[PDB]
């Protein structure tokens, strides 16, 4: 079965806009911005435990993704975890400077495929 | 609820209203004596709740009732399910939306619905 | 107030983009020979030999004496295939560089105010290195009282500082119009200088009514929906529309709506 596409309550205003707050909306996106951040988790989440998008930390990802990916239409932050931080990059990524660690999956194997035949 | 004393004797006067007048008058039983009445006021208290006096503290009335938790959220900072939820109004946002407090003594984190 | 003369605003805002290139210093292009010099001459050949300065392959140190040795469209391009020159501009929190009038495809809001071709500028903040702004170099959090509360640094305050006075280059001052929804995740925001026939407040009242929305990123969001790279068609007016209803259906308890934003069209409109 699909997720819930019920999204966050709208929040409207009891005044005309002032073109104040929507500066402040605007700079305020900078802010808590997490939509980059949330599917490089979950894709390391995924390749590190098996049964992947079967527990509850894929769901929660996916609500969190919603959420972000609903920010630009309604004023919700995706309010980010510190605990759901991968800190841990697979081989197939530019984040050299970050600690790299050998992924077993199948993009690991399509990887090191890649690598022996350019090789 | 007001009170006052005629200048002739010095005695309590109570109110009374006459059709003929239409107007508000204060003449005490004392002596013959009727004054015009100020502002049309007769009655003027403050609603209080002091009615149980010295009584409140022993038996809790639960005059300010605690705040709902629930354990079904989850704390973002903090791995912790307890949480404090209630309902308010925003800073110029209309309605009612609902807020959460973490419960964790370390964590101190409030975030919106 | 140095010049105050009648000097030409494509020239200034040229030199200005040369001069933020680490081509020539403040100084070296601030005398009273070489504004005397580029004051009166050819525009072309002023505009040519300027970009030919700016494609100096090294930094330039003389001036004077390297401009010595030296020596209608707009709308048809808009009208084939939306050729516009637009001006950008990057924001950082120690200075702001100056990209030139770069081309690129032109939007709606151009089509009906092509004149001022000039008066658009596109504004993104970024750091120093040209990149994303983090997170902890805005509204740092700090433990005050009971609960955490975010600290705004002075970034956030040049930056709404900047949006609400704005940007003033030359004899121009440009205000905040609007945004679109990738200019929202790239940072970056439209500005137009208020002239005498046209001001910001005109166009934004001539794009729509938007009192209506109580919503504030939504009402940020139907702004800046028009804003999208377009073909220019045929005008229709508002006599010959339908009001066809639509289809809900409610299982559950929950709200599902087959039509979102569906549509229905003829042969002969898609012919035209
Ligand atoms: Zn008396
Ligand atoms: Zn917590």
């Amino acid at each position: 079965p699909p997720m819930d596409y019920a999204g966050s309550r709208p929040r409207l205003m009891d005044h005309d806009v002032t073109l104040e707050e929507i500066h402040k909306f605007f700079v305020d996106y900078m802010i808590s911005d997490t939509l980059g951040v949330i599917s490089t988790a979950h894709l390391v989440h995924a390749d590190r435990d098996p049964e992947k998008a079967r527990s509850q930390k894929c769901l929660e990802l996916a609500n969190l993704h919603s959420r972000a990916v609903d920010f630009a239409k309604t004023g919700a932050p995706a309010e980010m975890p510190y605990a759901l931080k991968p800190r841990e990059f697979p081989d197939f990524l530019e984040r050299f400077e970050k600690p790299t660690y050998i992924s077993e999956s199948v993009f690991g194997k399509l990887y090191r495929a890649v690598k022996s035949s350019l090789a | 609820s007001t009170m006052k004393f005629c200048r002739e004797c010095n005695n309590i006067l109570y109110p009374k209203e006459d059709k003929e007048q239409k107007i508000l008058l204060y003449a005490c039983r004392n002596c013959d004596h009727q004054e015009v009445a100020d502002n049309s006021c007769v009655y003027r208290n403050e609603v209080h709740h002091s009615v149980s006096e010295r009584t409140q503290i022993l038996t809790d009335v639960a005059s300010d009732p605690t705040l709902p938790r629930t354990k079904a959220v989850r704390c973002s900072k903090c791995q912790h399910r307890e949480a404090v939820f209630f309902q308010a109004t925003a800073r110029g946002e209309e309605g009612m939306t609902l807020f959460f407090v973490c419960c964790n003594p370390n964590c101190g984190h409030r975030w919106r619905e | 107030a140095i010049l105050g003369l009648e000097f030409p605003y494509e020239i200034l805002f040229q030199l200005n983009a040369l001069v933020h290139a680490q081509k020539i210093s403040l100084f070296a292009a601030s005398d009273m020979e070489l504004i005397k010099i580029l004051r009166g001459m050819s525009l072309e050949t002023a505009l040519v030999i300027l970009k030919k300065l700016h494609q100096q392959s090294s930094i330039c140190y003389d001036p004077v004496f390297f401009v010595k040795t030296q020596m209608a469209s707009a709308y048809k391009r808009l009208t084939e295939q939306n050729i516009m020159s637009c001006q950008r501009a990057y924001v950082t929190p120690s200075k702001i560089y100056l990209l030139g009038p770069e081309l690129e495809t032109a939007n709606y809001v151009v089509k009906n105010f092509a004149e001022h071709v000039s008066d658009f500028m596109r504004v993104t903040f970024v750091e120093e290195d040209w990149s994303k702004l983090p997170a902890n170099a805005l509204s740092v959090n700090s433990k005050e009282g009971y609960f955490v509360k975010p600290s705004r640094t002075n970034i956030y305050n040049r930056v709404l500082s900047i949006l609400g006075e704005g940007i003033t280059v030359g004899p121009k001052r440009f205000e905040f119009l609007a945004f679109s929804a990738s200019q929202l995740r790239g940072n970056s925001v439209w500005m137009f200088a208020s002239n005498e026939k046209v001001k910001a407040e005109d166009i934004r009242e001539w794009m729509g009514c938007f009192r209506k929305i109580r919503s504030i990123s939504k009402c940020a969001a139907r702004m800046g929906q028009l804003f999208s790279a377009s073909r220019q068609t045929l005008i229709v007016r508002a006599q010959d529309v339908e009001q066809i209803p639509d289809i809900e259906v409610t299982t559950d308890g929950a709200d599902y709506c087959f039509s979102d934003g569906i549509g229905k069209i003829s042969l002969a409109f898609a012919k035209q």
